[PDB]
RNA sequence: UUGAACAGAGAGCAUUUCCGGCAGCAGAGAUUUCAGCUGU
């Protein structure tokens, strides 16, 4: 019944700042028992859970681990994970924009004059090469790997699983940011216009024009929690949107300079600002605290992204660089670059890689695997990297194995299923609750001269 | 699902058998992979009776490696917690769940007879009794299950009122083998030798005959006899006398050829007269 | 340096033999499941959309109704497809439910049977055979009780003499009945209430009050040995059977048509009167309804209890029948239909899922008491999932968005009409009172529960 | 209450055990009339607790002209008289489904403590293991039931026209 | 995308992942499948041009009767909307609402014409014909299939010399001179 | 329109209503057991057997 | 409606009546488990 690992199981509630009722109390009273009983059992799940985290430890004082090499790597892991370890050599297109489905079986590559390529990178089976000659920016999946939406020269299109056209997208004017919301069916584009569209997939109805008034968005990222999308600005603010409200949820002051990239976690706790002021900076979400602010970063850092095991790699060009528990309150868990003198209390990288040739375009962690996508100038290439991913996936939320059958009726279940877009508020559990007005406690209609002295009376 | 339902019915005896230190937090998530294998295989399609004896054979074997470290950690023999006999319970539900889904293989039937009479002053005796009923109808006709029941209630228990009851109801139900017969001969040999033995050690410390016996075989000679002249010349009488009188010299052959038989295994009860 | 990675290995997630389910891992984890109150909320709201599209209540007329409307209806409480039903023009009818289709028809009065109940006769003479016999008797305006037995076809262990087997007379007309669920007895209403036992021809005793004649009668279901009755005078009067008397009454505004008593908690009975409404009263206490159910418009005919206790059903005078939660005290439910006019008789079948109506048109109806609920067995995914819809709408229950479609229901011209008025002059009434009380000095506070009983006997302290 | 089910066939007798009622009221209703073609869901109305085979084609032979006219046999007594619980004969007889008005007679004569349905609820019931047959028992039976149900419909008529082979 | 149950069809009707309302029954992807255009923009590149002239229609209805100015840009235009051959008369400026398709403004591309006056039998091999570079409008050859002709340049759509086709159908009507070198 | 109007009956304040609403009942976010407590209903009938009246042991 | 003896079912409910403690010893089945006497 004491359960270890309950906190994360636990679920907060509504507090004032002992009922005369007897059938109201004892009504609680089970609803008490059974929140107790129900957290304690789900929490008892972790014996029943299959698989373990990889890691990488040092056994050493000499053995640092960030000059550990991806070879080495290799070497030291088994032929499965090293055939994942993919590295396509795409030489003539552009740089390459990479994104993974949201189970981590197919891969869609982006290069930036046309070429733009939907695949199974883990079987050999490619279900879209299609050379679009205009300069392409970003894609992104729907639901699927069947539906496809790609950010062109200005319109952004949306393609089939075999890569016919489906819809040229007459607003979306000018796109560089794609990213699809899948619980709500929400595809949300932003780029050199200062505006932000939602567009509901399914329907096909666009529900959301929002004037950034900031000028063209410099990142964009969607916190996985609560589907608000933050957006980073060339004045150094990230602000925090949501498809009801046309004016910000939240506008944060993150950077100097402008913001060059956003990352989430998807506990929705966390988030890594790169400005183009050599500044990283973790952010507290939920409270809005600034809880690192790494200064002086020897080059712009231009991607950032957040494994689901909490890592951060950040990149610096040709350098990308991993930092474990970098994403804690503590002045300990500040990214260092090296501990001076031996410190056990700086986060040194936990690894890094250098990309010697090129500059790298962005940064996708594989979804359930132990792998780091980056895509750069001549292609694409996946790093082991062993603390990053998230081990035990649930199966019926989004299964890596899933067979046609089940994608077909996954497909018409999480469609029945598909939350509207005026649901996104900055906390997912306020719509149950009662207003914020509309007093808190409910009401049972009952509730609903001396002289002058003498000369009063006239 | 199903295997849901069961995997998280396993975890309380574990929760007990990480708190006795015995196994840690690593291996019992091993055993509770085997453990999600097995009851995959189980409940889903495509099952096996295979399946089931091997989840009761990896059963048993953890079984007996939480007993080795058991006496080798804590030093006692059972630590009187959920988790020594949770496991046996398992086994036993995982015999039940097979013999609903299979109910054909004798060789499952009766192993989940002998682990449950070996499990020993744990089990019940009625528990006993209602896989014994259970099995007896669905197989009335197999007649090793009534000569097991009846062997069961006599030479374990001695009962001698439910092991006559048994016998008869089994040659009420297939009157025709005659191994039932003879078994029921020996039943009621044994008994009457047992009530004359008890009597000649209360005259040497301080009527009812074989004539049970004898009644018993005459009915034995006839319904043996009625029952190979309705199984021989077996749709119609469509046959001349030549053919009849030759069925009823065979008949007659058949049947005092048993009691040949009945007289060569009856030589050896020379307790009685 | 030690090193591990993800190795997922294939053999655990995707079966070696292709005749076996995939493995289908979970991870409780709500970093894994994000949106857990908008994902429940929108199961709950296509539940809600799922049930008003579902609800398809009337399952089917049974045979080809009577000649001159439906005025009497009894299901007997041992059967569970069994119901006899009697008219206007004097003729009874016994129908299996099943097929829908009568067992026998019987030209019984010739004024209106005005009472019908089931019977297991118990004679001291004969012994009673209730495995293919069923026995029905009814009273009369023409003063008269009979009592009829039926050849049922149930059960197959037999193989005949069916209809009448005695007649009671009285010297005045007789206007309810209702059977004692023991012990050979019957009470009927009329000009006076009697006793009667199937062996004599004649009143064991008459329990009358004063000489205020009785409109309808029930008998407990358990405590069988006590009454209740409503007089014409506006009254409910309750019988005890040890003391062979009447025991307390209660003259209420308007006129009690019926009473139907709990089966689940026997001292509680609710009343179908007058004035639009139900009444839940204690008998214990008689000096304030426990319940008061509001939603009709006209008055209301027949109530019937579930045989769960849980909910009621009330047929009125607006050609409507409305089925109520019991510690609501508004409608859960309403059924209409163009062709139903002015339902009088109301039951809920054994089942507890089926609701009998009968109508003055000839027709006697079936209908579901839960219209979204079909009547297959089913598996338990489709169990599992209908249970976990009706918890998702319970605790969503009061939502605006899906409270406006729970509400929802097509009613009748006349009746949305009678509503909005009824509305609009209640309005105005708790307007002027507003008034009054803000101006006068000692106005009381009457309960609801209390606005409707005029006086009681035997007066409580 | 329909706790029983006695399915006769050329193989043997079958008691079932009834798990679920099916509707009486609704029971003309589409799903109500389907889910006896559904295997998935008439696997929750009916359970196998007893298979007593036969003999063999002679004693099959006789059971067949026992069950034609409507006669108790000796394996259908003891086949009853194992599976059926000892009720009482004056209050709550043990219920028993068969498919054979004139068969429910004898079966009261020999076991005073059986009431026999067969009505239009259980005639469904035993079209339901008709229409399955095989997948019902489990596996447990020798012999096609098909296979032994032209051997019995040929003696049967053989039988009952005198065909003589001389 | 799964032919959907019938509690299915009721629940949500008007989702369709194929057509969608801004699509205008898909007219651009129509009327490229009919007159086979290359690149995609060119539907909305003439649409914008159709959506000029109606507008600048509009302006000059809405100047008085009596200007000259109005006048003369009104004959104007409709002349070199004739002059390109968009039109086939000079009629109503209510053709110029009526009659002026984006359908028309692909009826005088080149390929179009190609067939019309039969030098192809298929738009797609007319296009086949003019990227491997065989045809020409008076002196100069054609690559593109964007090149839309004026009424004046319908005459000398031909084919150039030492295009293997024309010696081709020369050499079918065996009036095949080789001095003029084709 | 997601949050409702006011507190609804039987709660007195919209503490003890949101915790009420506070664990989800999903077959995502409880076991497989919790879920089946959390979602069997109050009243369980028997779907072709007729109920009978209560009876108490003498009252 | 009760009482009596008889035949039972495994389908309910208590509670300190004993056992799931240790040997010595013989017995039981295939070196492990199984079955009772004298005291802790």
């Amino acid at each position: 019944k004491e359960r270890e690992n309950q906190n994360k199981f636990e679920r907060s509630t509504y507090t004032n700042n002992q009922t005369k009722d007897k059938k109201l109390r004892a009504g609680l009273k089970k609803i008490d028992e059974q929140y107790k009983k129900a957290v304690s059992s789900a929490a008892a799940t972790d014996y029943l859970l299959p698989e373990s985290n990889g890691y990488l430890e040092p056994e050493n004082e000499l053995e640092k681990t960030f000059k550990v090499q991806q070879s080495e790597i290799k070497s030291s892991v088994d032929v499965s994970t090293a055939n994942k370890a993919l590295d396509l050599s795409l030489k003539e297109f552009g740089p390459y924009h990479i994104k993974y489905a949201k189970n981590g079986t197919h891969l869609l590559i982006t290069g930036r004059k046309g070429h733009v390529a939907s695949m199974d990178w883990r079987k050999g089976q490619l279900r879209a090469e299609l050379f679009l000659n205009e300069t392409c920016h970003s894609a992104t999946y729907l639901q699927n790997e069947q539906y496809f939406a790609v950010a062109q020269k200005k319109y952004t299109f949306i393609y089939d699983h075999e890569g016919t056209e489906l819809h040229r997208l007459k607003q979306h004017i000018e796109a560089r940011h794609l990213d699809f919301l899948p619980y709500h069916y929400l595809l949300v584009t932003a780029g050199e216009t200062g505006w932000l569209k939602y567009h509901d997939v399914s329907t096909g109805q666009l529900v959301s024009e929002l004037r950034t008034k900031a000028g063209p968005t410099m990142a964009m990222a969607q916190n996985p929690w609560n589907a608000v999308m933050h957006l980073g600005h060339s004045n150094g603010t990230v602000s925090l949107w949501s498809p009801s409200m046309p004016e910000p949820l939240v506008k944060l002051l993150s950077a100097r300079g402008p913001v060059n990239s956003i990352a989430i976690d998807r506990s929705g706790y966390y988030m890594a600002t790169t400005g183009a002021d050599r500044s990283m900076k973790i952010w507290d979400i939920r409270n809005f605290k600034q809880l690192h602010s790494v200064e002086s970063l020897p080059t712009p850092g231009t991607n950032v992204s957040i494994s689901d095991t909490g890592l951060l790699a950040l990149s610096r060009g040709p350098h990308v660089t991993l930092w474990k528990d970098a994403l804690k309150l503590s002045g300990d868990s500040k990214p260092c670059f090296g501990s001076m003198g031996g410190n056990p209390h700086r986060n040194t990288p936990y690894m890094s890689h250098l990309f010697a040739g090129n500059k790298v375009e962005n940064l996708g962690f594989v979804p359930f695997e132990d792998l780091l996508g980056v895509g750069h100038q001549t292609g694409i290439t996946n790093l082991i990297v062993p603390g990053a991913g998230e081990a035990n996936y649930d199966a019926l939320e989004l299964n890596p194995f899933e067979t046609k059958k089940q994608r077909q009726e996954q497909e018409v279940r999480t469609l029945l299923n598909k939350l509207p877009a005026d649901t996104i508020t900055l906390d997912p559990n306020s719509i149950g609750s009662v207003d914020k007005r509309s007093s808190t406690i409910r009401l049972n209609a009952k509730d609903l001269d001396v002289i002058e002295e003498a000369l009063s009376r006239f | 699902s199903k295997t849901r339902y069961y995997l998280e019915q396993c975890i309380p005896e574990m929760d007990d058998l990480v708190e006795k230190g015995l196994f840690t937090k690593n291996e019992v998530s091993l055993i509770m992979k085997k453990r999600t294998d097995f009851e995959h295989r189980l409940n889903s399609r495509g099952s096996s009776i295979n399946d089931y004896i091997k989840y009761i054979n990896y059963e048993s074997n953890v079984n007996k490696l939480r007993a080795k470290r058991c006496k080798r950690i804590l030093q006692v023999k059972k630590t009187n917690s959920l988790s020594d006999w949770s496991i046996q319970q398992r086994i036993g539900f995982i015999y039940q769940r097979g013999t609903n889904k299979f109910p054909q293989d004798l060789k499952f039937w009766a192993m989940y007879l002998n682990y449950m009479k070996a499990r020993g002053n744990q089990t019940s005796y009625k528990k006993i009794h209602n896989i014994y009923n259970q099995l007896l109808k669905l197989h009335p006709t197999n007649v090793d299950i009534w000569i097991s029941c009846a062997k069961y209630e006599y030479e374990v228990h001695a009962n001698f009122k439910s092991c006559r009851n048994i016998f008869q109801n089994g040659l009420r139900f297939n009157p025709d083998v005659p191994k039932l017969w003879y078994e029921y001969v020996k039943f009621e040999l044994n008994f009457i030798t047992k009530l004359i033995n008890r009597r000649k050690v209360m005259g040497l410390i301080n009527a009812l005959r074989g004539d049970i016996a004898l009644t018993i075989f005459d009915v034995c000679m006839k319904t043996l006899g009625k029952h190979y002249i309705n199984k021989h010349k077996g749709y119609y009488a469509i046959s001349d006398s030549k053919m009849n009188i030759e069925l009823n010299k065979e008949t007659l052959n058949y049947l005092f050829s048993e009691s040949l038989r009945y007289i060569k295994l009856f030589d050896e009860f020379l307790d009685l007269e | 340096m030690k090193i591990k990675t993800i190795k997922r290995s294939a053999d655990d997630y995707v079966p070696v033999k292709s005749t076996q389910e995939s493995q289908m891992p979970r991870n409780l984890n709500p970093e894994l499941h994000p949106f857990e109150r908008a994902r429940e909320y929108t199961k709950a709201l296509n539940a809600t959309k799922l049930e008003r599209m579902f609800a398809k209540p009337f399952v089917g007329q049974l045979g080809y109704g009577h000649r001159d409307g439906v005025y009497a209806i009894a299901k007997n409480y041992g059967s569970l497809n069994k119901l006899a039903t009697g008219s206007a023009d004097g003729v009874i009818k016994y129908w299996n439910m099943s097929t829908r289709e009568e067992f026998v028809s019987f030209k019984a009065h010739y004024g209106l049977v005005t009472g019908l109940c089931v019977t297991q006769p118990r004679f001291h003479d004969k012994k009673p055979d209730l495995k293919s016999q069923n026995f029905m008797l009814s009273c009369s305006d023409d003063k008269t009780v009979k009592l009829w037995s039926i050849n049922v076809d149930d059960y197959s262990n037999k193989n005949n003499e069916e209809g009448l087997i005695r007649t009671f007379d009285g010297e005045s007309a007789f206007q309810g009945i209702d059977s004692h669920r023991e012990n050979s007895t019957f009470a009927t209403g009329g000009a006076k209430i009697h006793l009667w036992d199937v062996n004599r021809l004649k009143p064991v005793s008459d329990l009358s009050w004063g000489a205020d004649n009785i409109t309808s009668l029930k008998f407990n279901q358990n405590e069988t040995d006590i009454l209740a009755s409503t007089g014409s005078d506006n009254s409910i009067v309750l019988y005890d059977l040890r003391t062979n008397s009447p025991t307390q009454k209660i003259v209420q505004t308007m006129r009690t048509n019926a009473i139907c008593w709990n089966p689940m908690e026997a001292f509680n009975f609710v009343t179908a009167n007058e004035d639009h409404n139900a009444y839940y009263y204690d008998m214990r206490n008689l000096s304030r309804s426990l319940n008061v159910f509001k939603d009709h418009v006209s008055a209301v005919m027949d109530v019937d209890f579930s045989p769960t206790g849980d909910e009621i059903v009330t047929g009125s005078y607006d050609k409507s029948i409305r089925i109520y939660k019991t510690n609501h005290g508004h409608s859960r439910e309403i059924y209409h239909t163009k062709r139903m006019q002015h339902v009088f008789q109301v039951k809920y079948s054994m089942d507890s899922k089926y609701i009998i109506s009968g109508s003055d048109d000839g027709n006697v109806r079936l209908w579901r008491s839960k219209a979204w609920e079909r009547s297959n067995v089913k598996t338990t995914r489709e169990k599992n999932k209908l249970e976990y819809d009706e918890k998702l709408k319970e605790r969503f229950r009061h939502m605006p968005e899906i409270k406006r479609i729970s509400r929802h229901r097509h009613v009748p011209q006349v009746i949305k009409k009678a509503q909005e008025i009824k509305n609009i002059e209640l309005s105005s009434i708790k307007r002027r009172e507003a008034n009054e009380r803000r101006t006068r000095k000692d106005m009381p506070y009457i309960s609801e529960r209390k606005k409707q009983i005029v006086g009681t006997v035997h007066k409580y302290e | 209450p329909i706790e029983y089910l006695l399915f006769e066939e050329p193989t043997g007798y079958a008691v079932f055990k009834v798990k679920l009622q099916q509707d009486d009221i609704g029971s003309r209703l589409k799903e109500v009339q389907e889910q006896i073609n559904d295997f998935g869901a008439f696997t929750k109305l009916i359970e196998l607790v007893s298979f007593a085979p036969f003999k063999g084609a002679a004693e099959a032979l006789e059971n067949a002209n026992d069950i034609s006219e409507g006669l108790v046999s000796e394996s259908l007594k003891a086949i009853l008289d194992l599976n059926l619980p000892k009720a009482s004969s004056k209050k709550k007889n043990i219920t028993l489904a068969i498919s054979d008005k004139n068969l429910g007679p004898s079966i009261k004569e020999e076991f005073p403590y059986v009431d026999c349905i067969s009505n239009e609820l259980a005639q469904d019931l035993i079209r339901g293991v008709r229409l399955h047959g095989e997948k019902l028992f489990k596996g447990l039976q020798s012999g096609d039931l098909e296979r032994a149900q032209l051997g019995l419909g040929h003696a049967y008529s053989r039988a009952k026209v005198k065909f003589s082979v001389q | 995308v799964r032919k959907l149950k019938h509690h299915e069809q009721k629940l949500l009707k008007k989702v369709d992942f194929l057509e969608w309302k801004q699509d205008q029954g898909h007219r651009d992807t129509q009327v490229m499948r009919t007159y086979h255009i290359q690149n995609r923009e060119d539907y909305h590149k003439y649409n914008r041009i159709c959506g000029d002239i109606r507008r600048l229609a509009n302006k000059l209805s809405l100047l008085p009767p009596t200007d000259p100015f109005r006048r003369k840009h009104e004959q104007l235009l409709l002349d070199k909307l004739y002059a390109m051959g968009v039109l086939t008369t000079k009629s109503k400026i209510s053709d110029l609402e009526n009659k002026v398709t984006v359908s028309a403004i692909c009826r005088r591309r080149l390929p179009v014409i190609m067939h019309r006056l039969k030098m192809a039998e298929t738009i797609q091999d007319a296009v086949k014909f003019i990227e491997q570079g065989h045809v020409r409008v008076g002196p100069n050859l054609i690559n593109d299939p964007a090149y839309l002709v004026t009424r004046n340049m319908e005459d000398y759509v031909t084919w150039v010399d030492n295009s293997k086709i024309k010696k081709t159908l020369l050499r079918y009507r065996n009036q095949i001179d080789d001095f003029d070198f084709s | 329109k997601y949050q409702s109007s006011a507190v609804p009956f039987p709660f007195e304040n919209r503490e003890q209503y949101e915790r009420s609403l506070r664990m989800p009942i999903g077959q995502e976010w409880t076991s497989r057991a919790s879920h089946q407590e959390l979602i069997k209903p109050r009243i369980m009938t028997k779907p072709g057997q007729v109920i009978d009246p209560l009876k108490a042991p003498f009252k």
